[PDB]
């Protein structure tokens, strides 16, 4: 029904500006009020601001005045916000949520969200982008159960985290656990997954392993093998 | 607007949390709450203090009376272990306050054993430098897990490790470990090894001694 | 029967600014131009084409309904063929121009003693802006001969500043909600008529 | 021994408007050229006339020291046969200045959104001004062809702008406090020197 | 000693601009900072605005902000102070107050107030101004003591009321006590101004009562006799 | 900022006054008193909070406690009736803030019987058409007079009456009281005459008839 897609997010450096974006689809983009909301990682939720149907600002928060600008778009389905003056504190995945009643004229100010994204992570820092490096970990022959071995892939050394890991198309929702990152005292970080991978005679998955990274573009498309 | 929520409440998978929001004069304006499962994006719950969306099971109900706010979730179970959040609208500042939300977390679920999986450098890695030897450990339910490294038969610490702290999936938790310090010809001798020692027993499991 | 959606284009919580000011297509209905003299007692009705008491025996079929909020000192600017900072790169009407300008005194429905940023306005520019264009770009504007680079610094500013609404101003500084009638006349069946 | 006030005039509390620029004569002590050059390393210390090098040595009879608040921006206005709006109706230099005009960045002290209006800039005015004229009279400037009474309206502008110093606007929308140091050898007896 | 006149205030009609001035003496006007501060009769006092000895205003009240203007000019000793856009509640009698403490450059900004004006009324209203009608009272030859006199003026029918009503210019300096005026149920004022005037029938011949109206500029010049 | 006075205080003489004024948090920017006697120009009294000008007595000390700041008044005489205004900075918004009034009024002061003076309407003004009619009531401290108009032997209330009300005067009321409503035609000669009312005396004074 409802699809908020967020685009636009990446690593920009601390004083630099960035225009993100939020596709609507589903509803009518003329009678909901749409806000924009920001979580820091593990650190609570924060809100940014918010535009009611007709394109006026709700209002800001006490740390984005004047640095953040809030636009609607009613013929493309759209909402915009532009930071500028991205500092430090600013590093945070900002969802596009929704407002639930069809904003009446006469009634009381009262915005709950309804139906929300999954968001961009924005980070600013001064670092920059690093190109990811996947491996083939092998599925060693260690055999006692049916599924016991399993492969996957070892995507290391990439500073942003927007990575998706991919198996066949944007497919194979089975078992995926798709560990997450860890920051290893140098600013980058490390990825891995691990499927079932049922007993091998080549009527098994494709071996593929998609890697996404947006912010250091790059398709990789690397093959597993015993 | 300033909303102040209990950091953490905890309640076994039998009787009912008390998640509370207090303000200043917080009687009035309603009070909505979310629910954000760790991963996930926050889902409604419980708004306006008396009435949830349309999903939502009748064990979330509310209730707001002149300084506090209650989300008592009724039948809490294991699925239910979320953030939760409340939000106000604060007319006087044109803003939306949110608060430090509440880690309701069912206290009493059954232990589980870390299953450990490990993969040696790959195959089209030593052709460069790469020693990038990788421990993984499954789900579990009780974290705090430490990843005993067993390098060439001996401790070996002082090499760069990660030790990535423990993560949720599922309402099980799960972590990685990486450390190949060695020169990047790893094949020394005597089975480098990794080991996962949960509170209590330790697992075991080793690569080949090449 | 079917009244126009005039209540919520007219009496709304928070209007635009004038950089993005907003459409509304107003059709497949009945307009009834009676019910907005309760709005405000300081009501400026200023149209252009059409007699303020034709259009209630003329039929069109697309009435749209434009919204900002100006300051006081330039709702004059909101007029066919007429300069300024404002009728030149947030909102210009074309010279041939059919409809009904409205603007009224809105100091209590949005004015803070504090300032809020709610409010913005496009002071630069590169050309003037055509009419019935809106240009919600935020392009760091380049004043001198050296590239900006995306960065707000000597002869790069960035281009929408933010009025000053306090209720302590004088008639010239106070917020005014502007809306714009328009009325077009296409070969198809005209919906919007007059209550008869 | 007596050293020159140059603290009062550049580490004020409160520094002037562009139309009200305040004048010291700094007489009847001895100037050290030397406290203004470490101290805020952000200083542009265009000199014209003499050289930053042979001025702690000669003696001039009555060092006058103006001191006001503009852009940044407007900075390249305060110099010797400059044009603009800052540099012909607020602030003149004449075209055989000496001295050295001396501006540093205050977006901490001075972009207090509480005070804002508390600086401000002449937009319009009938004549360009004479070198080292101050003009603070606030009367209506009639701009077009009628003749206007005391208050605001179409061709009736306030003489006066504002300076709406936000610390979120650009480097070249942020307040500079620019201090002129005239250096003049009427016939008199030379007493501010440098330090012997 | 100081003396700080003030100047430059009437009746000005609702939507106009005047210009204050204090013209100051005795002390150095290049050190002290001098501030504005109105008082309506009663309710108490307000502070309107202030400056530096450098020409830099120290801010506005949150009520006449950016509709007044503080000037200073420091070659002749004068203050200003511009009132646009004067309104309803702008009706008080402003002061021009000095500050002790001439604040070298290192020191914590405060402003306290040691030597006042005298005030000058400034009424906003929509009424006109009219013109006193001095009438001289009769001093009726009584025998109740050996001063048993009493003459004086019956000024009326004036709407402002900066009235300074003055006997002989520094010759009477008695009793002049001055009643206060009362706003009859009409627009307009009375006052009177009695003197004790012990007998002095066809002796000292001094009766002259001086009445001034600055909004009128009818400087009358009545003489009383018995 | 916003300060707070009490709207007013009284004192007998012999005791002291304690004039307060609080805040947010008064406790580091200085509170700086006047003196406004009805009639002239606020003059300060103390600075600092403990300081005096040259010219106060020793009788005007002052304290700041955390959210509270005084004004003790030593022994208190009849001339020490005024406003009192206490004055904050407050850097935080840049604007000198004054607080509200404080009308000290001592207790036990001597009542004075006022001191009625009529005069009748001039020859000069009863040219084309004046007849003016003027009672004045000079030094009486107690407030609270009725200047009502027994003329023309009748409680005359219908008649234009101005009644200006109470004044000070060096620390003692004074008023006063006109009459116009005699178009010319007071010739009917019933004996006007001013009575005044104090406390449940009176005094009058006669109106000449031509
Ligand atoms: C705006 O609100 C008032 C009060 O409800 C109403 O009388 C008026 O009709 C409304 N205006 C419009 C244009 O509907
Ligand atoms: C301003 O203050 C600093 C620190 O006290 C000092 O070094 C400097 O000399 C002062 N300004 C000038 C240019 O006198």
């Amino acid at each position: 029904e409802v699809q908020l897609v967020e685009s636009g997010g990446g690593l920009v450096q601390p004083g630099r500006s960035l225009r993100l974006s939020c596709a609507a689809s589903g509803f009518t983009f003329d009678d909901y009020a749409i806000h924009w909301v920001r979580q820091a990682p593990g650190k609570g939720l924060e809100w940014v601001s918010g535009i009611t149907w007709n394109s006026g600002t709700i209002g800001y928060a006490d740390s984005v005045k004047g640095r953040f600008t809030i636009s609607r778009d009613n013929a493309k389905n759209s909402l915009y916000l532009q930071m500028n003056s991205l500092r430090a504190e600013d590093t945070a995945l900002y969802y596009c949520a929704k407002h639930h009643q069809i904003a009446v004229a006469g009634d009381a100010e009262d915005y709950y969200f309804d139906y929300w994204g999954q968001g961009t992570l924005v980070t600013v820092s001064s670092a920059s982008t690093k190109g990811p490096s996947v491996f083939p970990l092998a599925p060693s022959s260690k055999s006692t159960s049916g599924g016991t071995a399993a492969l996957g892939c070892l995507v290391k050394d990439y500073f942003p985290e927007p990575v998706t890991v991919s198996w066949n198309s944007g497919a194979l929702t089975s078992g995926v656990h798709t560990f997450p990152a860890v920051l290893q005292s140098s600013g980058l970080y490390s990825l891995s997954s691990v499927v079932t991978v049922p007993s091998s005679s080549l009527g098994t998955q494709t071996y593929i392993c998609n890697v996404n990274h947006k912010p250091s573009n790059t398709k990789v498309d690397k093959k597993v093998e015993p | 607007y300033e909303l102040t929520q209990p950091p953490s409440v905890s309640v076994a998978p039998g009787q009912t949390a008390r998640i509370t929001c207090g303000g200043n004069n917080i009687g009035s304006k309603s009070v909505h709450w979310y629910q954000q499962k760790p991963g996930q994006a926050p889902v409604l719950v419980v708004y306006d203090d008396s009435d949830r969306p349309s999903g939502i099971p009748e064990r979330f109900s509310g209730s707001n009376s002149g300084n506090t706010a209650t989300l008592t979730i009724s039948r809490v179970e294991a699925g239910d272990e979320a953030d939760y959040y409340c939000q106000v609208w604060d007319s006087r500042s044109d803003r939306v306050v949110f608060g430090g939300g509440t880690k309701l977390t069912a206290l009493g679920q059954p232990k589980a054993a870390p299953s450990v999986t490990l993969f040696p450098p790959s195959s089209e890695e030593l052709q460069a430098n790469k020693a990038t030897l990788v421990c993984l450990i499954s789900d579990f339910y009780p974290g705090a897990v430490t990843v005993a490294w067993k390098a060439d038969s001996s401790p070996v610490k002082a090499g760069v490790e990660t030790t990535t702290p423990s993560k949720q999936s599922n309402n099980k938790y799960a972590a990685s470990s990486y450390l190949s310090l060695t020169p990047e010809q790893w094949k020394s001798h005597r089975s480098y090894s990794c080991q996962v020692t949960h509170e209590g027993s330790t697992v075991e499991k080793t690569v080949a001694p090449t | 029967t079917n009244l126009c959606p005039f209540d919520e284009v007219f009496n709304a919580t928070r209007f635009a600014s004038v950089y993005a000011w907003n459409r509304k297509r107003i059709s497949n209905c009945v307009a009834d131009y009676s019910v907005l003299y309760n709005l405000a007692p300081f009501f400026t009705f200023k149209c252009y084409g059409v007699s303020p008491t034709k259009l209630n025996d003329l039929c069109f079929t697309n009435v749209y309904a434009d919204s900002f909020v100006i300051r006081g000192d330039e709702v004059r600017q909101i007029a066919p063929g007429q300069t300024g900072n404002i009728a030149d790169y947030n909102y210009k009407l074309p010279d041939d121009f059919t409809g009904c300008v409205i603007a009224w005194n809105s100091n209590k429905l949005d004015s803070k003693v504090s300032g809020n940023y709610n409010y913005l306005y496009r002071l630069f520019r590169k050309s003037n802006l055509k009419p019935f264009e809106r240009d919600i770009s935020t392009e760091i504007y380049q004043a001198g001969n050296k590239p900006c680079n995306g960065v707000a610094g000597f002869n790069c500013y960035f281009p929408l500043r933010s009025y000053s609404f306090r209720p302590t101003y004088g008639v010239g500084h106070q917020p005014y909600r502007v809306v714009v009638l328009s009325f077009e006349l296409l070969h198809a069946p005209a919906t919007v008529c007059g209550p008869k």
